[PDB]
Formats: C-alpha cells, structure tokens, sequence
C-alpha cells in the first residue's frame, strides 16, 4: 500500500486541475489539493529548496 | 532508501521509512484505488486471434 | 443465509442430520422451542396404531470442536407441512439451506494499512450486533479418586480460600447451576490428603504467634480454566457404587 | 459570517427525519455536517434495557415450555425494544402475559413514566393455552455501546442468579447523510445550505438531537472560552 | 526510547564492546553501586549508560580507572 | 487486577525491548527485537515495514 | 445478467459507487467498488491461540 | 448526561511562524472532529490580508520580457505572493516599487503608504543588474477570507490564508480506566501575519459563533 500511495501521488496527467500554475512552496501545494483547487496529478511547476 | 542509508545514514533513513509508510498508507486509503469488473478490458481483437 | 449461493445449500443441510426433516406430512399440531408434535395426513398413516409425529429437538449439546449445536424451529403452529420439509433449522441452517457465515457489506480499498497485508478492517456495527457472536460449551470434570493418603473429598471445605470463592458452591461443594462464572472460580471444590507437612522454623513460628494451625489436605479444585468466562448450563455427577450419595448427587 | 439556523423540520416516518440549516458561509456544509454526524452517531442518552429476569428461567441458555421462541432469542427481541424515559434514570417495568398468540410489546403494564414508540414490536410467540410468562425489565440511560461483559466489573453484588444481563445499546440516532446545495439568502450570491437526512429509533426527538450535538461539540472548545 | 545506538557505537569500536561496557555501568547504577552522570529522564539503566557512552563520559577506561581508585580507597580504611 | 498495577506495568514495560520471532526461523531476521506499546485485547500488532 | 440485476435494484452498472470518509467527509477519488460478500469466521479464534 | 471535557495539557513551538498543539483527554472521534472542523476553517476560509493584482510599468504580459533583470516576469509575480502584508482598519491599498539602483530589491524598497506593514522586510521581490534598468510595478492588495486562486478571479494569486500550512493527528490518549481515548495534536505553519496561537483561537471562534444559534446552558 505505500508504494501504490507513492506511485498514486508522483503521477501525472495532462490537464489536472491547475496545471501549469506555480506555487511558492511545498506548503501551498498541499494547501492547494487539501482545499480542492489543484488536484495531486497536475504537472505544475513549483519552487523547493534542496 | 538504499541512496539515503548510503549517504546520510542510519539515523535519518529509519525515519524516513516510518514517514515513507506513514504517508503511503493514509494517500492510497483516500485514492480509493479500487478494483471492480469492468477495469479488466478484454482486447476486441481476441476473438480474431483466436479464431 | 448466503446472499449469492450455489443452489447447493439445501441438498447440505438436509441431507446432516443437523437439521430435523419430517417423516409424514401432515399439519403440526404443537410448536416448541423444545418438540414439534406433527399432525399426519389420514392418507399417510399406519392403519394399527396412531397418530402423529413426535420431534424432540435438540438443545445447547456441546459438540466435539466444543462448539454448539442446536436446532430452532422454523414454523409456526397448525402449518400445512409435507414430507422432506425441513421442521426445524440446525447449526448453520436457514430454512433448510446452509448458512456457514454471514453477509457483509464489503468495499475494496485501503485504510491506513489498516489492511495492509491481508488484514481486515471490520466495522463496529458488526460487533455490535453480535451477527458473529460464537457460542461455545466446555465439558470440564473433577474426579476424586483413591490414593495412598485416603480417597479424596468433594467437600466445599477447602484451607487456603476466602469466602468470597466458596460463595459460589453448594454445601456438597459444587457449582450452583446457572451461575456465570469467570476464570479462577472453584466449580468443584475438592482436597486431596496430603501429610507429613514440614515447617520451616520461621513458618512454626507463625504457627505458635497467630494460631492458624496447618491443614492435613491439599488442593485439587475444578476451577475456571484462565482466559475464558462462561455460564454453567449443566452439572452432572457421577457416583461410583457403595460410595455414599451426598446432597446434590 | 452570518451566523446558521434551523429553517425545514419535517419528520416524515415515526423514525426517518430531515433537518436543515441554510446560512452558511462558503464550503461550510461539509465543515459542519460531517462533525454533527460524528457528534450524533456517538453522543446521544437513549434508553436500553440492562438487566432482564425471566421467572421460570435461569440463564438465557435454555428452553420454557409453552413459548417456541428461545431465552436467547428472547433476550435478542429485548435489546431491539424502543423506549423512552424522563423523570428517572432507573425503571422497572412488569410484563406478565399468557394464552396463545404472538405477545406484542404494549403487553408491558404501564408505570408512572414510561412510553413505547412501537408496540407492534414481538418479544416472543406462545403456543401454548396455558403458558404464562412474569418477567421484570430492567431499563435505564447512557450512552454509546456497553456490552454485559464490560458491565461486570463494578458488580453491586447481584444475588439471585436468576439475573440475566442483555448488552446495552443505548444509541437513540441510527443513520445519518448529508447534502449542501446553494438556497439564495435575500443578500448572497452563492450560500450553501445543509440538508441532514436521518434515521433515528423514535426516542429522542430530532429538535433536541441537533442542539445536544451543538452542546457536546460546543463544549469541546472549553479549552478557549469564556461566553459570546 | 533510545532507538538507535548509532552514536553510541561510534565511540567504541566494537558493537560487542559496547554491550559489555553498557552493562557494566549498568551494573553499577542499577544495583547499589554508582549514581548516574546524565539526568535521568526516568530512562532504564540501560539507557542511562548507552547515554553516558554516547556523551563521552564512560567507557572502559574510565571504568577502569574508577574501580582501580577505589581498590585503594579501601586501603586507606585499615589506617 | 487492581488499578493499582496497571501504573506499575507502565513503568517495568519502559524501555524494556522483546524478542519477537516468527514459527519459521529461516535467517538471523526471523528474530528481531521491539519496544513493546502495550495495547488491549489478545492480538499482537506488527510493525509493517518487518 | 449481473448488469441486468443491477440495474432493475437501481443500482450503477459498474457495480462502483462513491464513498465518503467518515473522518474527513470529502469523497475518496477513482470509484470504489462495494457490494455484498459471504464471510465465515473460522474456527482460528485468538481467544484460544493466545 | 455529563460529558469529558478536555484540558490544554502543553503547548511546544519550534519558532514564531510554526508551533504544535495537543489537547487530550478526548472522546472517541472527537479527536477527528474538531481536528478536521479547525483544518477546514484554517485551510478554506481564514480573515487575513493578502495580494491580489499586480502589473507592469516595463511591459503587460505575464510571460514577457524584461531589459535589466536576471529573472523572468513570472518569478517575480511569485514572488508578490510570498510577501506577507498586515494591514490596519483600511479595506484595501494600491502601492508602487519605486527602485533603480544596483542590485537585489528588497520588500523595503517600496513607497511607505499610510497604514500598511510587513514581517518580512528583507524579503526579495527581483534581482537587478547593472547601471540603471528603470522599474516601476503597480501593486494592488485587497481583503478576503479564505484562499481565491488566480485563474478563478497581470493575474496573481491572492492567498488570504493566513496559515501556509496546518495538519492534526489522532493517537492513544492514557486515562484512569478509560480502554481506548483520543489524543489530539495540531501542527500549523503562518506567513508571518498573525501567530498559531490567536490564529487557533481564532478559528475555535469562528466555529463557536456558528454554533451560538444553540445548544443550552
């Protein structure tokens, strides 16, 4: 189950609810599928820091 | 994980197994990721092959 | 019983004799959780003698798995019956179809590994309506028996004990019926002969300072075995010959 | 935030029920129905029967002659039996019937504060001309789900052993569902309103449901309070 | 729940040495010998010594050194 | 079964690590210890990573 | 036939419906499949293993 | 029928803009209760100060260019977002960048309106190259409650939200004799504008006045 919930989370598909739009964070992309806006499969382009 | 144990350690791979886990766990239970009988698609073109 | 079956059912819980099938038709006459007394047909009985047919049912009988068995009518009073109508259901048995477990409203998907490698997450309606409630019946036996010392007593008087223990027994010492009972509880209370006891100085002194003198017996007693809790539906008592009968035998 | 209230009570089945609050901010329905539910499926005082003593019985396994229905069976017909109370906590009723038929359960003689909300309920069926049954039961209040097991521990010393304990169900709610659809207040574009579609045993009224589940979920918050 | 004696082996070579070592001041603390050197935190003995290990404090050595002192500590009760 | 001893159980329990194996000991693995989390009811909870 | 039977009860065809977690209240994504199974208890009671 | 009514047992934080929160004894579900109820106010609907709608003195397009700056327009619409803003009792302000010089453009190189405030002060806007590289935005800030995207309303995404980040977990809450009870822990992250802790009580608020059409005594 958690390599089905991984592979379920870092899929993508074209047209996802948002895509394309950015975000500051990690934090706000959560905060984004939490509240139903984006969906966890957009290919949205975000900033993290490694 | 093999990465992570190889270069950071132990001590931060343990974790991050048990919050791999965590997480794993709690989004496949809200994916729902079902199984009924119609996600097994036959192919149209069996009957022809076989016969 | 099973909600998506095979047609089967009935030729399994017919052809057990769990189940109770009618030798004549005809209309019953009595209904009881206890016998059925069936009313034959005047075409289907003998010309000498009576009648009617007369069931008696079976009733909590342990089982070899210690499990249950018991059969349940399932009809009401003057019902037309035929022969090979099932009169009443057995363990498993609906109607005279076999039920071996239950229906549940199953869903296919994760839950916080609670499922994870085959595990099964169960509501608590489930358990709350007891639909998988097990009832199950042990047979445990005291036996008193001869030995060196003398032959043993089923005596309630037993040393070691509070009051609270032997509230439980009657004045033969044996569990009251119908009392529920919990692991540790003393069924039959027995003492065994046991002598020559030895004490440590320290333990004579405490003989001399409080006066509780020692005890010539041992203890064997039929106690709850730990773990399981139950309610004694029955108590039977088996007496050898010349052996004097006591109160409850 | 404009504050919610109560707006469409329409009880339609003696048990099945609908309640409504229409003022909601944006997305609220979710927020509050599915905490409510939580609160109701839970939290409510009910009524059960605890203790029951058949008079010719001595533990439920076992049969009566007369009655084709078994102690067991009987005691299982007990548990799904409707009540409700108010001036007391403890109650006793007395059911005490004979003669052939089916006995319902508005046999039960009535006492100074008792109700039923389905007679037409079965404890058991007598088949027999003669048989008689004189059985005390006992109800009271609670909460939730206490199985007879867990119930011996206090153990009041319970003397005659003619005393059999059921499992106490006291759960007055027994289903809950939850809708939100936007119902136009007279100065709002878009306002959700929450329909609770519910299907309770017929004891606790549905007014008194939803503001025990306010006063349960309220009380929570004691933590960060003083009064509004 | 000292999870990991990572650190705690990084300062005896051994992850044998270590159990031993770890017992012995276990020994001491647990029985009427010794007194800890790092607030308790209501842990174990155990882990009270694999803590002392970790910080630097205790080892063989140490151990040994203390235990010698103290053969002449009562050597000195003979006036 | 006083009230009492529960506590006591706590404090004994503490950090105090079990050996749990499996029937089949094919490997060193089929025997590894945890730190018990004492639970109710008479099933062992397994950690799923093991 | 399956098909069939379900759609006189006024049920999906896919035999796949949605559901709610009772925690969160927002609906699991993808359809889940439910229905009714015979379940049996076997005779591997814990109460006589432990 | 009485009930069991929790108590703040301890509170911890890691620093000003992040803290963790524990409440038990609970009941059961409770601790789901009002950890989903507080992570849907948090997340969904929150009184706070934002930015809505910024454009460009140098060009009009969200994906254009630039004469002078090492960034793209894009990156510094993001950046808009991530500035922090606590305004006083006006509804909304419209203010400008104002900053030619040489090098990175701080969150202080504004014009200094009459009621307006940042917690980030430091926080960079561009990065600007050498000699002159005129530059001159227009900021709009606006009121809401709550998260409003921006292909939903150049475009920038207006986050309300006080809170960047808010999550609850239930474990095994210990009592006297009580089998099973839940625990509840609250983690929360802010953008500066307002700390956890009246952040926290403020949505408890919310939800009780929602309530206040009820219960009893």
């Amino acid at each position: 189950d958690v390599v089905l919930g991984l592979y379920y989370m870092t899929r993508d598909c074209v047209n996802a609810k948002g895509e394309g739009m950015v975000l500051t964070g990690p934090k706000e992309a959560e905060r984004l599928y939490r509240s139903g806006l984006a969906s966890l499969h957009a290919r949205v382009k975000v900033r993290i820091t490694e | 994980l093999n990465t992570c144990y190889r270069i950071l350690g132990l001590k931060p791979t343990v974790i991050f197994a048990d919050q791999i886990m965590y997480t794993g766990f709690a989004y496949a239970a809200r994916s729902g990721a079902s199984v009924g009988i119609d996600d097994m698609v036959i192919p149209e073109k069996k009957h022809e092959i076989i016969s | 019983k099973p909600l998506v079956g095979t047609g089967m059912e009935r030729a399994v819980a017919v052809d057990s004799g769990v189940t109770a099938v009618a030798k004549r038709g005809g209309v019953v006459q009595y209904v009881d959780a206890s016998r059925i007394v069936i009313k034959v047909n005047e075409d289907e009985m003998y010309p000498g003698e009576a009648g009617i047919d007369i069931y008696n049912l079976t009733k909590y009988t342990r089982s070899n798995q210690n499990t249950c068995i018991n059969q349940m009518p399932c009809v009401s009073l003057g019902e037309p019956v035929e022969r090979g109508d099932v009169l009443a259901d057995g363990p498993s048995t609906d109607l005279g179809e076999l039920a071996l477990g239950q229906n549940m409203r199953v869903a296919f998907m994760p839950w916080n590994g609670y499922n994870f490698e085959d595990s099964i997450l169960v509501s608590e309606r489930v358990v709350q309506e007891d639909r998988f409630t097990t009832i199950h019946i042990q047979e445990l036996a005291c036996v008193s028996r001869d030995t060196k010392l003398g032959p043993e007593e089923i005596t309630a008087d037993i040393p070691n004990v509070g009051e609270a223990a032997l509230s439980k027994l009657d004045e033969s010492g044996i569990v009251y019926i119908g009392a529920e009972v919990t692991g540790g509880d003393i069924l039959v209370g027995k003492v065994t002969p046991k002598g020559e006891t030895q004490l440590t100085p320290e333990e004579k002194l405490l003989r001399a300072i409080f006066g509780e003198k020692a005890s010539d017996v041992k203890d064997s007693s039929l106690r709850v075995p730990n773990g399981v809790s139950g309610t004694v539906i029955d108590v039977q008592v088996f007496t050898r010959d010349g052996v004097e009968k006591d109160k409850r035998a | 935030f404009l504050k919610p209230r109560l707006v469409d009570i329409e009880q339609v089945s003696s048990t099945h029920a609908k309640v409504t609050l229409e003022p909601l901010e944006r997305g609220f329905g979710h927020t509050l129905g599915n905490a409510l539910r939580r609160i109701l499926l839970s939290s409510m005082p009910g009524c059960a029967v605890t203790e029951v003593e058949i008079d010719g019985v001595l533990h439920e396994y076992s049969t009566k002659e007369g009655v084709q229905e078994d102690i067991l069976e009987i005691l299982l017909n007990l548990k799904g039996l409707a009540v409700r109370v108010q001036g007391k906590d403890e109650v006793i009723l007395t059911l005490n019937k004979s003669g052939i038929g089916p006995v319902t359960a508005a046999d039960i003689t009535h006492d100074g504060d008792v109700e039923i909300v389905k007679p037409q309920h079965v404890i058991c069926h007598l088949t027999d001309e003669n048989a008689s049954i004189s059985m005390r039961i006992k109800v009271q209040r609670g909460r939730g789900y206490v199985p007879a097991s867990t119930r011996i521990h206090s153990e009041e010393d319970e003397r005659p052993i003619g005393r059999l304990l059921v499992d106490a169900c006291y759960s007055p709610v027994e289903r809950i569902a939850y809708n939100v659809e936007a119902a136009r207040v007279e100065q709002r574009t878009d306002l959700d309103k929450l329909v609770i579609e519910m299907e309770t045993n017929g004891t606790i009224d549905p007014e008194e449901a939803i503001r025990r589940a306010a006063t349960i979920l309220a009380e929570q918050l004691e933590a960060f309070v003083d009064l509004e | 729940a000292r999870v990991t004696v990572q650190d705690a082996v990084e300062k005896i070579g051994n992850r044998f040495d270590l159990v031993l070592v770890a017992a012995r001041r276990a020994r001491q603390m647990q029985v009427g010998g010794k007194d800890p050197l790092v607030p308790e935190e209501n842990d174990k003995t155990t882990v009270i010594a694999l803590r002392e290990i970790e910080e630097g404090l205790i080892n063989n050595q140490i151990l040994d050194v203390r235990e010698r002192q103290e053969q002449q500590e009562q050597e000195a009760a003979e006036l | 079964e006083e009230a009492v001893v529960w506590d006591i159980l706590d404090e004994v329990i503490r950090e105090h690590p079990v050996l749990l194996n499996r029937a089949p000991t094919l490997h060193r693995l089929g025997i590894q210890a945890f730190e018990p989390v004492l639970i109710e009811g008479k099933a062992i909870q397994l950690h799923p990573l093991v | 036939e399956i098909k069939e039977l379900l759609k006189l009860g006024d049920l999906p065809t896919s035999g796949q419906i949605r559901l709610y977690d009772g925690r969160t209240g927002e609906q699991f994504e993808r359809p889940v499949t439910v229905g009714y199974m015979y379940m049996l208890k076997l005779n591997h009671l814990v109460d006589d293993k432990m």
